[PDB]
RNA sequence: GUUGAUCCUGCAGUCAUAUGCUUGUCUCAAAGCCAUGC
RNA sequence: AUAGUGGCCUACCAUGGUUUCAACGGGUAACGGGGAAUAAGGGUUCGAUUCCGGAGAGGGAGCCUGAGAAACGGCUACCACAUCCAAGGAAGGGCAGGCGCUUACCCAAUCCUAAUUCAGGGAGGUAGUGACAAUAAAUAACGAUACAGGGCCCAUUCGGGUCUUGUAAUUGGAAUGAGUACAAUGUAAAUACCUUAACGAGGAACAAUUGGAGUCUGGUCAGCAGCCGCGCAGCUCCAAUAGCGUAUAUUAAGCUCGUAGUUGAACU
């Protein structure tokens, strides 16, 4: 509730508005993007410059941004600043299996304002049936998806394309409908960038090298609480890694400043002001004599009673230089304390909607916190009786496991999304959607325990005088557990008397009952292992 | 149509599968719009058991509706005294159904086998084809309902199963 | 109730009820203030669990139980049960119909 | 004209509000804020 | 004075004119009627009416054209009143439309106009929009054989009555349209509609459901002895059917007098 209220008031013109179109690659995207802004500026301007500042006006100005349907980091890092969603749709999607995972990346990390464009379905419908498919459509997606959005129509007018009334429609819904507020992105300061500059401070032979980083001053505008309030802060490059600041650069007798001037010392402060230590916590009086004669009489307190940025760095290294490009868009965060630090974190998961694996507890799996994406082996446990006795090897349907981690710790409880990751060439997403939780609790040094089990066969048994037929060979084992308690899966409790120098699985023992014939006769309680590190 | 007054009641709620068993129907909604047109007549005929003898209201509006149902093919013309118009029941008009004179007619062996017949533009009654089970016969078009020209069981075409049987014939076996 | 059919209200934390049948596994009653009355009323959500699903602090969506109050049985007289929160209605999110939203 | 026992039987309706799930074919369902233009 | 008789207007003179089977004053939130549907004519709806009459085109006064305007969908000036400025000056009238409860094509017909047998018409006509409702019916029909029976009903009972039964692709031919597609009709040029050769099934099919029970099958849980215990996954059955729930409401068994007030004999 002040979380929205925090980001609406110094949000106004030179502040963009966030647009992303997604969708496939082979759609025409840039077809939709030109003949958007041809609505804006004046009349014919059809060149791609992508991400750039579009000057709509001193009401609203907007900043628009794409991204291949190929970049597996990009389309979640993409996700979780929109302000809008465009999506652009073929006649020829809906039940792909592999294409169209990312609406859950945008139903989990928030969701804005969603919409369907609808394009290629003249060039491949050409009769009345595209009437019911659409309304098929609407059935799907995204009146389903979401109770409040509007299916958009627009004919197949490739380049070429439209300035009439139906981007006057595009730019109705864009123009006045708004965006609804995202809780945790809205805690956070965090920026796009719009230029960037390379300083190298010039040529010499300690500008260039192997291991040169060098003066990277980067240009946007700010969302979000306010991130300029202090120089030397912290941030996030995605892909690339966290960093802190160097300088950053901004573009839109009085005791209060004598306190903060530490070249003078606090008795000078009450010098030039007017006119010893915490460890005593009782303050400083006078003597009784000054403090009795003075206060004789008490009449002293009877009414006392009834924008814009220059960022400078001195990062990345080298060989992000050689990973330049055109701008595939790039997006600063800004990470938090008790987020700084590392830690085992506790997290609810379950398994995910539209996924056909399941996960064993040694592949490693990738996952996204916030702005950082962080591969780590998933160790799952589970409780049975409000306590753990045991842990599992594979997350079911059956069960809904707890999931056990560790690396960076995060405080606040997060909504948590894990992907299962794939190359460039598996499935036409860049990720496939493994699971999703939250982040439960935070809990360092805590240690799963996995019972194991030595086995012992009855078949002939009497309660006070019982043997197990197959189950030791040794028999100071047997000397060392006689001070403990033994079981059987049916629930009736033994205690080993004495191991009688018999190393052969028979040796007296003790139940409670006479354990039955199809019982299986055991041990408990075994070597609680560690949490893998990576 | 109208709902009747108790939706579950167990002498009633038997006697409707006993109408679906005979006659082979599909919803009880195909029994109460039946019930509630036979629903309207039979106030109408209480109506015309008050007023005087020779009203011509009971001859005009009584007659005509007396003849009307000798018309739609129920009252037989013996009981045309009005007095057997409240001792009409419901499976009189399920017996003029479209759907059970075909049995009735040889030619079908089942109730079921006769309702397929009906959707699958088979049987004509006059030179429409009629492919809706209510059809509701008037006894003046009882002898003309029979095989279509076209659609086999009436010949000249043996259709797209029989061609396609023919079809396999000649490919492996012949050439 | 005030005399209406619903009541949407925010969960403020999550207690314990067990059960008997199949075993000692975990019921569990959940604690939601009112958003326009402002009083405290207790709630049951009659499922496997699905205590998993919801969380603290969130936006749920109250009903009635249909007996003119008369709590069911063992559960000390809780008279509420829950059907929507986000506005993505429980029992869909319960088949696998649909995936919650992100608060 | 006045006291007891035995036998028999007995002790749902709502177009009336909101909401959830699926429907191959056919027909019929202000005295606030602004997209925009002079 | 006007196109025109006329207190219509002005000076004179007279003191008059209407009205008890009823002048005038006054209410009907229906801006007015002829008319259109259900058809008691009483009534509902529209009178914002299919035909016309009164109001207003930012508010004012003056002025015009035409046989027909009091033209604002004609002009000048006044007043509120804002837009541009090269700083001289120039200019429009604060309007619609939409949300809050995405609107296109054509004069082929009718009629009107025409520099008029040409063409035009913000006259006119033709497509977008759909569970509060609701409409028809598809998801299969008919044959064949070998294995096999402790099969079904009533009393939850103690027990009794009736045995015509199903599991196997054993297996075979039929029959069809949901949909795919030229052609023609339609023809505002024209879109859809009425027709149509060509295709097209043995269950992965060409992918119905929302329910409901069930003393059923499984898994390591208070808490412990002298001995014996307790509390998600395998299917089966019942229901209407493109429809089925859930929550709230709802229907059915102290004494007495005495006023307003009320009621009360007979009879030519």
């Amino acid at each position: 509730l002040h979380v929205p209220m925090v980001d609406r008031t110094p949000e106004d013109d030179p502040p963009p508005f966030i647009v992303a179109v997604v969708g496939p690659p082979g759609t025409g995207k840039t077809t939709l993007i030109r003949s958007l802004v041809r609505r804006m500026t004046k009349s014919t301007l059809n060149d791609i410059q992508g991400p750039i500042t579009v000057v709509s006006g001193k009401h609203r100005r907007l900043t628009f941004l794409e991204c291949p349907a190929d970049d597996l980091n990009a389309m979640i890092d993409i996700a979780k600043i929109a302000d809008l969603v465009l999506l652009l749709i073929d006649g020829n999607f809906g039940f792909e299996m592999e294409t169209m995972e990312f609406l859950n990346i945008a139903q989990h990390h928030g969701m804005p304002r969603v919409l369907g464009v609808a394009t290629h379905l003249d060039l491949f419908k050409s009769q009345s049936t595209l009437r019911a498919s659409k309304k098929r459509l609407k059935h799907r997606f995204w009146t389903e998806v979401y109770q409040g959005a509007k299916l958009f129509y627009l004919s197949g007018v490739i380049n070429g394309r439209y300035p009439d009334r139906e981007i006057l429609n595009l730019s109705r819904f864009i123009s006045v409908m708004k965006f609804r507020p995202l809780k945790w992105r809205n805690e956070h300061p965090y920026m796009l960038a719009d230029r960037f500059t390379d300083l190298t401070h010039p040529e010499l032979i300690e500008t260039q090298g192997l291991q040169i980083d060098r003066k990277v001053a980067i240009y946007g505008y700010l969302h979000g609480t306010p991130l300029p309030s202090a120089p030397g802060t912290r941030v996030h490059i995605a892909g690339v890694g966290d960093f802190s600041v160097a300088q950053i650069e901004k573009l839109p007798w009085n005791i209060g400043k004598l306190i903060y001037m530490d070249n003078i010392s606090p008795e000078e402060c009450i010098r030039r002001w007017r006119g010893v230590d915490l460890e005593k916590f009782v303050p400083y009086f006078d003597t009784f004599e000054k403090l009795a004669k003075k206060w004789k009489s008490v009449d002293a307190i009877k009414e006392r009673f009834l924008s814009y940025v220059r960022i400078v760095f001195e990062k990345v290294p080298m060989e992000f230089v050689k990973n330049f490009n055109p701008k595939f868009p790039i997006v600063m965060g800004g990470l938090l304390p008790t987020e700084i630090k590392f830690g085992i974190v506790k997290a609810r998961l379950r398994r995910h909607r539209w996924h056909k694996k399941i996960l064993k507890t040694n592949d490693p799996l990738v996952l996204s916190l916030g702005w950082r994406r962080f591969q780590t082996l998933p160790i799952y446990t589970t409780t049975d009786s409000r306590t753990r006795t045991r842990m599992l090897k594979y997350t079911p349907e059956h069960t809904y496991c707890n999931a056990a981690f560790y690396g960076p710790l995060c405080s606040p409880n997060t909504p948590f999304c894990g992907v299962q990751i794939v190359a460039n060439s598996d499935t036409g997403n860049g990720f496939r959607i493994a699971a999703t939780g939250i982040v439960e609790e935070i809990d360092v040094n805590i240690e799963i325990v996995k019972k194991l089990k030595l086995v012992g066969f009855p078949y002939k048994i009497f309660k006070n005088t019982a043997f197990i037929k197959d189950m030791f060979s040794s028999a100071m084992e047997v000397a060392r557990f006689e001070g403990a308690q033994i079981k059987t899966v049916s629930g009736i409790r033994g205690e080993i008397k004495r191991a009688l120098s018999k190393p052969e699985g028979h040796y007296r023992a003790a139940f409670e009952d006479k354990i039955l014939m199809s019982d299986i006769v055991i041990l408990r309680s075994w070597y609680p292992v560690r949490v893998k590190k990576f | 149509y109208s709902t009747p007054k108790r939706p579950y009641e167990s002498s009633r709620l038997d006697a409707e599968l006993k109408l679906a068993g005979e006659f082979g129907l599909k919803n009880k909604k195909e029994i109460y719009r039946i019930s509630f047109q036979l629903s309207k007549i039979r106030r109408a005929a209480r109506d015309l058991l008050t007023r005087d003898e020779k009203d011509p209201k009971r001859l005009f509006e009584g007659n005509a509706l007396i003849r009307r149902l000798v018309r739609v093919g129920v009252l037989s013309e013996d009981k045309k005294k009005l007095d057997y118009v409240l001792a009409l029941k419901v499976e009189d008009f399920l017996e003029r159904r479209l759907q059970t004179q075909v049995y009735k007619l040889g030619l079908a062996k089942s109730v079921h086998h006769a309702r397929v017949l009906i959707t699958q533009r088979h049987i004509a009654v006059g030179k429409q084809i009629v492919n809706i089970p209510s059809f509701m016969v008037r006894l003046d078009s009882e002898k003309h309902i029979d095989f279509a020209p076209t659609s086999p069981f009436g010949g000249a075409r043996p259709g797209r199963v029989a061609r396609r049987n023919a079809a396999r014939k000649a490919e492996a076996s012949g050439e | 109730f005030g005399g209406s059919s619903h009541a949407k209200g925010i969960v403020l934390e999550k207690l314990g009820i067990e059960s008997k049948q199949p075993n000692s596994a975990i019921r569990k009653c959940v604690r939601v203030q009112l958003i326009k009355n402002g009083k405290k009323v207790t709630a049951f959500v009659p499922n496997d669990g699905c205590l998993n699903f919801v969380d603290e602090n969130d936006e749920v969506l109250l009903a009635g139980f249909g007996r003119k109050g008369k709590a069911k049985g063992d559960i000390p007289g809780v008279r509420f049960k829950v059907v929507k929160v986000s506005g993505v209605s429980l029992l869909a999110l319960w088949k696998e119909k649909k995936e919650k939203p992100r608060s």
